[PDB]
């Protein structure tokens, strides 16, 4: 029966660089060529590299060509993938799959891969901006407003509003990790369209880990 | 009875006093041809032949390399390590050998018209020795070998495994001549036309293609071989330019080169041939081509080059 | 090159499930379909079309055509819930690119069609040197989209960040999605666009820097 197993994945900050291995048992490896596939938190599968059993042939996506290097050794049975310039957006988990044959085909049996974690490891305060409502914002009878945390490390951050005296109709959304390797986040509250010129609406944020507590009053537009 | 591994011993024509290598090696490592080897027929038998599992592919392959190591001695030798050594030049001019089996034992002929190398034969023969074999150390192409006297056949010990080499052997023999090179390019499109007759036969009528190969160290992406002891490198990007459903190849001689003999480089000193096309050797790129699929030429495996010969002789032990 | 398949199939149990995969490569290349579970490792189903690999369920099928492969689930139950991937190599054979992913999904509760809004940049951002638009989906179930966003007719996919589909308090889904900008590209063009496509239906919503 076939297993896979991986190994080099950790937390290192960015710019640095890495290996990861992969073990494999119950099927000649000498005869099978190897794929490395990747996947973000909750996103979808992404391909990062083929090589040949025989290592003649190897390529890599587009996405990482010029800094991930695909290698094996079959005296071993062990699949290679070295990073060298670890980027923010490479944090994700990595998968070494077979192949059906040799030679350009299809990815078989996957083994569970490794997370690597790529992240700067450096405190930053919020920056709140105010999402002020507008025509078409207005659904009918209500209308939605919301303020946005911008660049701010490490999570989480907490937000309420009016200092959590409105709790109907609030919602918040899951952070973004944005290239920068911040973190984004947008809360949002829907309010009758009579109320928005008559009654204030702040937002308020905590983001604890920098001791900071910002309040953001969201005024409707001039227009 | 079951095939057993033994010691068989060589039988060469050859002559001593000629200056020719194979010949001075096979003097004292082979005996004269009998003036015939009695071919002991039987009808109603069978039996299972594997040309992927037989000792003699072993033993020639061992006899090659004490020829090469006794007679053709490289200028230098990378292994893992160093080594000076003279570069004289040799005559180097394969001829037809034989290898015979001991008393005790005989050797199992299969005389099938058509035979796939593996399972079992009908029509089989006992034999004391094998027919003219000429060890030709070439690549790609097979040279000085014989040809299936009907139609074609394709061997393979898994077709369904591109790793696994593909063997080939002719309808006609294709002659080729070096000095560059040249070859009748008509005869070549003939035996293309009948190598996809099989070939579609084999997998589906799905539409078959040539072309070279790809990567691979300078001996396997050309085709290799030697030339009165000088080694010829060749170009056969024109031999692969059309999908089915007169020619020159350019040729260099780098005596840098990667000894099939052991995984290491060794080189000789710069220097101071017309045969026939019996073989091929190809391997399968499976893709995810819907239709298409395309074959390109290899090697590097000289076990693969010793089989073409013998796959339908295997050893047996008698009273 | 690229490997389009729906985002979401809404199911109620025992029905016969159909994803798709389009591709102009599919014209000349093979289609391979692939499962992955909650937390789980992806296993094939389906490879080169139509063959299966027994012994795996048949009610798995596998219908390549054309510039489409279909992958047919009989019967579908709450086991088959799942991440859904079909995959390919591009026109040259040499790269392997995986579709965007499809949810399998058991019906609980009924089908909410996403509301969308979009919210271009703040007066502050700008004043600060910086431009984000933020699209807002929410109240949608099954709970998988996607997010195509466009500058004027055009797609764009730099700068776009956006989160996978979480559950409100009323137990629907709601996701985001945020366009990073500089305020030249903000000025520079007639108007911008969020897209969203949940099972049957696709919403766009526009801003524009001329209005409010
Ligand atoms: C030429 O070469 C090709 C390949 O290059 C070759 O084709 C392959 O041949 C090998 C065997 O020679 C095949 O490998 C074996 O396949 C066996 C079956 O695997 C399937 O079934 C597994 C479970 O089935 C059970 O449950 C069902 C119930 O529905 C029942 O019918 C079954 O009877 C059985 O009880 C299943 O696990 C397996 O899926 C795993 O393996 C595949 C491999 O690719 C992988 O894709 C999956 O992700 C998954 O990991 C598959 O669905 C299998 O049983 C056998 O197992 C070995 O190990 C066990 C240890 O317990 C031994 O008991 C067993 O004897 C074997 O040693 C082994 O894996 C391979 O599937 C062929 N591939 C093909 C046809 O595409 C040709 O045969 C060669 N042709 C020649 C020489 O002529
Ligand atoms: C497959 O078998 C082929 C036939 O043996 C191989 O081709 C032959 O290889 C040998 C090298 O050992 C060549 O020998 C050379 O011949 C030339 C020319 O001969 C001259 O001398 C004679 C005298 O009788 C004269 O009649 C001729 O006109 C020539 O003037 C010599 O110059 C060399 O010194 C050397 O003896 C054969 O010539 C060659 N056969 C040919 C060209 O027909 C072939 O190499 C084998 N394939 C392999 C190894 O891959
Ligand atoms: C070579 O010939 C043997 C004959 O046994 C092949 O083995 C079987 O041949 C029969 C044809 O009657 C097929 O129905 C079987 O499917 C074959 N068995 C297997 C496991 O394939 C053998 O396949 C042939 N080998 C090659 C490379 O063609
Ligand atoms: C390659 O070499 C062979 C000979 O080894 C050539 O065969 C000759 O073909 C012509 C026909 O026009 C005959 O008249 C000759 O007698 C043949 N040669 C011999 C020795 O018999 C063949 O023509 C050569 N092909 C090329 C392209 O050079
Ligand atoms: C066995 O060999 C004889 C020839 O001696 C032949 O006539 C016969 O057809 C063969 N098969 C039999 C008897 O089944
Ligand atoms: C004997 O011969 C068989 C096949 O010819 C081979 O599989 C086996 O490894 C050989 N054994 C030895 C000791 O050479
Ligand atoms: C068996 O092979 C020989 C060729 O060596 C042939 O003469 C004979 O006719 C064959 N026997 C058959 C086909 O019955
Ligand atoms: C090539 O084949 C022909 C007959 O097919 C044969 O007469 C000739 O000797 C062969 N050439 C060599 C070098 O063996
Ligand atoms: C091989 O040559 C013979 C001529 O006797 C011919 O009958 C046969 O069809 C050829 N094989 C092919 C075309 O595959
Ligand atoms: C053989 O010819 C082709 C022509 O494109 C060339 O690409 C290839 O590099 C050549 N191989 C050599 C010189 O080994």
């Amino acid at each position: 029966q076939v297993q896979l197993v991986e190994s080099g994945g950790g937390l290192f900050q960015p710019g640095r660089s890495l290996r990861l291995s992969c073990v494999a048992s119950g099927f000649s490896f000498n005869e099978k060529a190897m794929h490395w596939v990747r996947q973000a938190p909750g996103k979808g599968l992404e391909w990062v590299a083929i090589i040949w059993y025989n290592s003649i042939h190897k390529n890599y996506a587009d996405s990482v060509k010029g800094r991930f290097t695909i290698s094996r050794d079959n005296s071993k049975n062990t699949l290679y993938l070295q990073m060298n310039s670890l980027r923010a957006d490479d944090t994700a988990v990595y998968y070494c799959a077979n192949a059906g044959g040799g030679k350009y085909d299809y990815l078989d049996v996957w083994g569970r891969g490794t997370t690597v974690t790529v992240s700067s490891a450096s405190t930053k305060g919020p920056s709140v901006f105010p999402l002020a409502p507008s025509s078409k914002s207005t659904s009918g009878g209500t209308a939605a407003l919301g303020c946005l945390v911008k660049d701010y490390f490490p999570e989480p951050v907490t937000v309420s509003w009016n200092s959590g005296a409105l709790t109907s109709g609030v919602h918040t959304f899951p952070a973004v990790l944005q290239s920068s390797g911040l973190y984004s986040l947008s809360s949002v509250v829907t309010v009758p369209s009579s109320s928005l010129g008559t009654q204030t609406y702040i937002c308020n944020v905590n983001h604890k880990p920098s001791n900071t507590k910002v309040d953001k009053k969201v005024e409707p537009k001039s227009c | 009875w079951k095939e057993a591994n033994t010691t068989l011993f060589c039988a060469s024509d050859a002559k001593a006093y000629d200056t020719e290598a194979h010949n001075v090696w096979a003097t004292h490592a082979c005996v004269p041809t009998d003036p015939n080897p009695q071919e002991v027929v039987l009808e109603n038998v069978t039996e299972n032949f594997n040309m992927w599992k037989n000792h003699m592919v072993e033993q020639m392959h061992e006899d090659i390399i004490s020829l090469w190591d006794q007679s053709l001695k490289p200028c230098v030798k990378l292994t893992g390590g160093v080594i000076t050594q003279a570069c004289p030049k040799i005559s180097f001019e394969p001829i037809p050998i034989h290898y015979c089996a001991p008393a005790g034992f005989a050797i199992l002929k299969c005389n099938d018209k058509k035979f796939n190398g593996t399972g079992p034969c009908t029509n089989v023969s006992t034999v004391q020795c094998t027919h003219g074999i000429r060890p030709v150390v070439s690549t790609q192409l097979l040279l000085n070998g014989s040809l299936a006297e009907e139609e074609v056949v394709i061997r393979s010990e898994n077709f369904t495994n591109n790793v696994k080499n593909i063997i080939v052997q002719l309808n006609e023999s294709v002659q080729i001549n070096c000095t560059h090179c040249n070859i009748s390019r008509e005869k070549w499109q003939n035996t293309l036309k009948q190598i996809v007759k099989k070939l579609r036969e084999q997998f589906k009528n799905k539409t078959i293609a040539f072309a070279p190969s790809s990567g691979g160290d300078p001996e396997i992406v050309m085709h290799s071989f030697n030339c009165n002891g000088e080694f010829f490198y060749c170009n056969t990007t024109k031999l692969f330019t059309s999908t089915w459903n007169v020619i020159t190849l350019p040729c260099r001689i780098r005596q840098i080169i990667n000894m099939w003999q052991e995984v290491g480089k060794a080189m000789y000193a710069p220097p101071i041939c017309s045969s026939n096309i019996t073989g091929l050797l190809l391997t399968r790129d499976g893709g995810v081509d819907t239709t298409k699929e395309t074959f390109r030429p290899g090697g590097g495996n000289m076990k693969d080059n010793w089989r073409s010969e013998l796959y339908k002789y295997k050893v047996v032990r008698i009273e | 090159y690229e490997l389009t398949q729906p985002p979401s199939v809404s199911v109620s149990p025992g029905q016969t499930a159909r994803i798709t995969c389009s591709g102009d490569t599919l014209s000349t290349k093979w289609s391979y379909w692939c499962q992955q579970k909650s937390g789980q490792a992806p296993v094939l189903v389906i490879y080169e079309g139509n063959k299966r690999f027994s012994g795996t369920p048949a009610k798995f099928s596998g219908f390549h055509s054309g510039t489409m492969a279909t992958l047919t689930i009989s019967g579908a139950q709450v086991d088959d819930e799942a991440d859904y991937y079909c995959f390919s190599t591009d026109s040259s054979g040499q790269t392997w690119v995986f579709g965007g992913g499809t949810k399998l999904t058991v019906l609980r509760q009924p089908k909410a069609a996403p509301s969308v809004t979009l919210f271009p940049p703040s007066s502050e951002e700008l004043q600060a040197n910086k431009a984000t638009l933020v699209c807002l989906i929410s109240d949608f179930y099954p709970g998988a989209v996607t997010v195509a966003w466009k500058a004027d007719s055009s797609p764009v996919k730099a700068g776009v960040e956006t989160t996978t589909p979480s559950k409100q308090s009323n137990n629907k889904y709601a996701a985001s999605s945020y366009l990073s900008l500089t305020p030249e590209q903000w000025k520079s063009h007639r108007s911008y666009s969020c897209q969203v496509t949940h099972e049957g239906s696709t919403v766009e919503k526009t801003v524009a820097p001329t209005e409010c």
